[PDB]
């Protein structure tokens, strides 16, 4: 069985950085598991993704 | 440049908007044509499993393998015949067959591709991240295309359905082959063919080896079935920006007899397919192929057999000529699963604007 | 991607000209026109760019310079000479010692040709029907006891058995699990087998590990059987081999044939 | 041409059909509700006998009364019928030898061995026939091929070799090997006296059995002569062709429609199946050869006979056939299964696959699987059978029972499992 945090702590702090891999997408955002952080779900809003073909 | 001119078969009173004939047999070639693009031309003259969307793929496949083996030389630059010789490629497949506007989309994506890049870059470099860019286009446009086709339909479907398909579309064989195994449904699949394609035959054969109840419908043998049929999916090819489908043989039949009885028809399609030329009859532009097609008695394609049939020059004025490629209506599909999820085709090129 | 190997040797099988210390297997005056010189108008149909051809120990240069002289040609030929030859081994042997010059496919095709059939649709064919090997047979002489037999398949057009009559046992034998896959097996007596055979990309790979191949027909088209027991590794499509059949009078010299071919040849 | 006779061969492969023949004989059973000697008779009447032998040994007195119930007995028809008797369980020369001694044939003659229901024109053959007769004297028997279906992967019980020729068309050699059931054997032997004589040679292992022979006035003097011979097809036709009598020939015809006899139970599936399917033109129920029959072909490949009840609420398949009289309450979900005249039916059957016979009355809930139901048998209830099984004549059951794969069901109120009278293999009981 794969689970436990990667650094030291299972929440992530202000600023940091995370690594995601993405599994669905299109409902609210990205609601997807974590690479840098645990194995709990993180979430985007479907604005926040976006800095410049949106769904490809 | 290889054979032009001189083939069987009059030029006809009746239906003369394209040409008819083209090589088929090689002979006397030029030494820098790749194999596979000749291999492909070969297939095509007389293939009987592809239709629109698998075509596409391979012609993309083959390009990318081109793109592989080509290397920039010392004298002329990245940028300086390859686009001649794209031309080249693009006149002998349609001096082959005509072609359709995903070829033409994928074409122009290509050009574009190729402008971007500016010839300063290293070469080894440049095709490295080319080809990774390309399969990129290629998983986005086609495979999650249909993925998310396949989840619209998903939604749509309802338990327990009955569907009448017509071609060999892969899109839709897909989207059966899921409602069989993945999914887990009964289906009943009522697959119609034509004589001088054995594309339904194929489809049929396709379903049987996954392990679905199919029925084997025919054009002399339509109503009898009908009066029980609740859903209708067509085998799309392109949809034209006025609201018609320019699909393969007959599904317009088809349509107009589910517009006559209850049920309105259903289109799946592809979010590159879309045209922004404009035609609204068969007579516009017409797919032709040779007459030899509908000589020998049916069963199989290959039989060579002694009859009656066999007369084109030979009888006091004999013409057997055929269409591919007919006009589907308007107002008769109204649905239509794309890349951008939901549309109707009075919608016409409202997703051509938003690319 | 496209080429063809040439085989050559010795004359050892014909009675009257070829134990002459200067006149070799390929060039002999039978009809007016040469020997090779039918191989490479064929060739030239073919528009194969890089021929290759394999020499015997006896005649290293001669070859060479009828190939240059005399003879259009247009195309840049090149004749080696293999060290491991034995006779006793006719091609079978060049074959294995060269493979890394071989970047696609290849065809095999000997100095001794009667040609008249058209070219291009074997090769065309070869290329077509997804297949790894592919022969000819062309009928008897019909022009006023114990020969050899061949099988045939009519619908795809497939080879099976090609086993010979010189050293088997009385009573001709069949195989039941060679019978029951591919139902339909029509064996012909008539026909005799031109020495035509077409190569595909994967056979370079057993050649060097096993050798078995005898006058290359033992182990050749005959170990494609995935039956009964499958205890040899093959290379991924399954191992077949394909016949296809023509009219025209054009076929093999081995015996008294020569004299036949002369003949023939004015009309 | 005119003037014709020929000779039937009735009850031959016995105890090859294991569970059934107790009371009632092989030949008199129904396809589908329909007799198989009533197709052999049609073929007859196509072609014009005006002379018809048949003979009978076991169950015969009910093979004679089915005979005479037949409209033929009656004046109206060119030919008539006469029954030849004989001992219990014989092979086909002794038959032969008697009716050579008994001396009636003049002329040509045709000797039919076994079931067979075929639906090609004969004119055509027997003008062939006569023809290749009028090339040479020393002539004997005509045979008939057809092209198997597919490959040959499901056929494992019939594996039939033959050699042929394309100038004039005959054989030399039959074989047969078992393979995928038991991989045993790898050898054949062909004869090696004739063959430059012949020059062309086409060896094929894909063709269906058919066992008909056109004959001249030779064979019950050659059967007289030589009396060693058994059969027709596996010792005598290979015994004239290795020098017998110096310069008899023998014709061999192919022929690309559906001609299959019957001899295993899968076989006799497949062939129902087939007729299920649109593959017979002339032999379809819609056109009542029988005249006492009404069936009329009806939409998704159901067969239907006039005057049929049926409850609401119900969902069909496809390749079904129902009889006339049939009483069928609420449930039955029916796909690819035949069912006989005159059937009530309590409540819910689930069907796929399956098989009925005539005269059955089925109780209250039974999932059936590809099995077969035989004449007078009653099924009560909870009824579970796997695939490939086979239900004698008269059997009662009762309540509560479940069977597995290839299990068979007697016939007889002697050696096989399930007894007629109560409870099948739950209580064992009976004779």
């Amino acid at each position: 069985t794969s689970h436990c945090r990667f650094y030291e702590n299972k929440y992530p702090e202000i600023d940091d950085i995370v690594m995601v891999n993405v599994q669905q997408i299109a409902e609210m955002g990205a609601y997807v598991k974590l690479l840098e952080y645990d194995n709990i779900e993180g979430m985007i809003l479907l604005s926040e993704l976006s800095r410049r073909s949106i769904q490809k | 440049p290889g054979i032009s001119s001189v083939i069987p078969t009059v030029l006809e009173q009746s239906f003369d908007n394209s040409s008819l004939i083209s090589v088929k047999e090689l002979l006397l070639n030029k030494d820098l044509i790749h194999p596979s693009i000749l291999l492909l031309t070969s297939h095509l003259a007389h293939y009987k499993i592809v239709g629109s969307i698998p075509r596409c793929i391979a012609m993309l496949e083959v390009f990318q393998i081109v793109i592989k083996d080509y290397q920039t030389p010392k004298g002329t630059t990245l940028s300086r015949n390859l686009t001649s010789y794209l031309s080249h490629q693009i006149d002998l497949l349609k001096k082959a067959r005509p072609l359709s506007v995903t070829m033409g989309n994928a074409i122009r994506w290509l050009k574009q591709e190729i402008s971007l890049i500016d010839p300063s870059t290293p070469d080894k470099a440049a095709k490295k991240d080319l080809c990774e860019k390309i399969g990129q286009f290629a998983k986005e446009k086609i495979e999650l295309a249909d993925q998310l086709i396949i989840d619209n339909a998903s939604t749509q479907i309802e338990e327990s359905t009955t569907i009448v398909t017509y071609g060999s579309s892969k899109v839709l064989t897909e989207l059966l082959l899921h409602n069989a195994i993945s999914l887990k449904k009964n289906i009943k699949v009522i697959v119609v063919d034509s004589r001088p394609l054995f594309e339904g035959r194929k489809m049929a054969e396709t379903l049987r080896n996954a392990g679905v109840n199919v029925m084997y419908a025919l054009i002399t043998s339509l109503d009898t079935i009908f009066n029980d049929v609740d859903y209708v999916f067509l085998g799309a090819h392109s949809i034209l920006s006025n609201g018609f489908l320019y699909s393969r043989a007959g599904t317009a039949m088809l349509a107009m007899s589910a517009k006559r009885r209850n049920i309105p028809v259903l289109v799946c399609c592809e979010s590159l397919k879309f045209s922004q030329r404009v035609q609204l009859d068969s007579v516009t532009f017409n797919e032709l192929a040779d007459p030899n097609d509908l000589v020998n008695i049916d069963y199989e394609n290959p039989v060579e057999r002694r009859g009656n049939k066999g007369a084109l020059l030979n009888q006091f004025i004999k013409e057997r000529k055929f269409e591919k490629k007919k006009l589907a209506m308007e107002n008769k599909p109204k649905g239509n699963k794309i890349g951008g999820k939901k549309g109707s085709e009075g919608e016409s090129k409202d997703a051509s604007n938003e690319e | 991607s496209i080429q063809a190997f040439v085989f050559c040797g010795k004359g050892s099988n014909l009675a009257p000209m070829q134990h002459s210390t200067r006149l070799p297997k390929a060039l002999l005056p039978i009809g007016n026109r040469p020997m090779i010189e039918y191989v490479l108008d064929w060739c030239d149909q073919a528009d194969f760019k890089e021929i290759s051809v394999v020499a015997p120990v006896d005649e290293i240069e001669l070859i060479e310079s009828g190939l240059t002289s005399f003879l259009n040609s247009n195309h840049s030929h090149h004749l080696q000479d293999p060290k491991k030859i034995n006779f006793i081994s006719t091609g079978e042997s060049l074959q294995k010692e060269l493979l890394p010059r071989i970047n696609g496919d290849f065809v095999i095709l000997p100095c001794d040709f009667v040609t008249d059939i058209p070219p291009q649709v074997l090769v065309d064919q070869f290329r077509n029907r997804d297949d790894n090997n592919l022969a000819m047979t062309i009928y008897y002489k019909n022009s006023l006891k114990q020969q050899q037999f061949f099988t045939v398949y009519s619908e795809i057009l497939l080879d099976v058995y090609s086993q010979r009559d010189v050293t088997k046992t009385k009573y001709l034998q069949i195989r039941s699990h060679l019978l029951w896959n591919y139902p339909n097996l029509t064996v012909s007596t008539k026909l005799l087998n031109s020495f035509i055979y077409f190569c595909s990309f994967e056979l370079c790979q057993l050649l060097k590990l096993g050798p078995q191949s005898m006058s290359r027909q033992a182990s050749f088209k005959d170990p494609f059987t995935g039956n009964q027991q499958q205890q040899n590794p093959p290379t991924t499509i399954f191992i077949l081999p394909n016949e296809t059949l023509f009219i025209r009078a054009n076929n093999l010299n081995a015996y008294m044939d020569a004299n036949r071919f002369v003949l023939k040849i004015k009309s | 041409e005119d003037r014709l006779q020929a000779v039937v061969l009735t009850d031959s492969y016995e105890t090859r059909f294991m569970p059934l023949t107790a009371v009632k004989p092989r030949c008199l059973l129904p396809l589908a509700n329909v007799p198989l000697i009533e197709y052999t008779l049609e073929f007859l009447a196509k072609a014009g006998v005006h002379e018809v032998f048949l003979i009978c040994s076991s169950h015969a007195n009910q093979i004679n009364d089915y005979i005479e119930n037949s409209k033929w007995n009656l004046p109206w028809s060119p030919f008539k019928i006469t029954t030849i008797m004989s001992p219990e369980a014989r092979c086909t020369g002794d038959v032969m030898r008697d009716l050579d001694n008994r001396g009636i044939i003049t002329g040509d003659f045709i000797l039919v061995s076994g079931d067979v229901l075929t639906n090609i024109d004969f004119s055509k053959m027997l003008e062939f026939h006569k023809k290749m007769h009028l090339q040479d004297k020393d002539h004997i028997s005509t045979m008939c091929l057809s092209k198997a279906s597919t490959y040959p992967k499901t056929r494992t019980i019939e594996p039939a070799a033959f050699v042929l020729d394309k100038s004039t068309s005959r054989c030399i050699y039959y074989q047969d090997l078992p393979l995928p059931s038991s991989r045993e054997k790898t050898s054949i032997q062909i004869d090696p006296e004739l063959l430059d004589n012949v020059d062309e040679f086409v060896i094929r292992n894909d063709l269906i059995d058919c066992r008909i022979d056109i004959c001249t006035s030779h064979v019950p003097l050659i059967f007289q002569e030589n009396f060693d011979y058994q059969s027709l097809r596996t010792d005598f036709v290979k015994g004239v062709i290795s020098s017998d009598i110096l310069g008899k020939h023998i014709y061999a015809y192919l022929t690309d429609e559906y001609a299959v006899r019957v001899e295993s139970w899968q076989t006799y599936d497949t062939i129902s199946q087939d007729f299920l399917g649109r593959w017979c033109y002339p032999l379809v129920l819609d056109s009542n050869i029988q005249d006492d029959q009404t069936y009329s072909y009806e939409s998704r490949h159901i067969y239907k006979e006039k005057d049929v009840v049926l409850a609401q609420s119900c969902k069909i398949g496809k390749c079904t056939a129902i009889g006339s009289g049939t009483k069928i309450g609420e449930g039955t979900k029916i796909e690819n299964s035949v069912i006989g005249r005159n059937c009530q039916i309590g409540e819910n059957i689930r069907i796929k696959n399956s098989f009925i016979w005539d005269d059955c009355i089925i109780g209250n809930n039974s999932i059936i699987d590809h099995s077969l139901i035989a004449s007078n048998a009653t099924l009560g209830s909870n009824v579970r059978l796997n695939d490939g099984c086979i239900i004698g004549f008269n059997v009662k059951i009762d309540d509560n029972m479940d069977l597995d794969r290839n299990t068979k069901i007697s016939a007889s109120p002697q050696d096989l499992d399930d007894q007629t009278l109560a409870v099948s293999i739950v209580g064992d009981k009976g004779v």
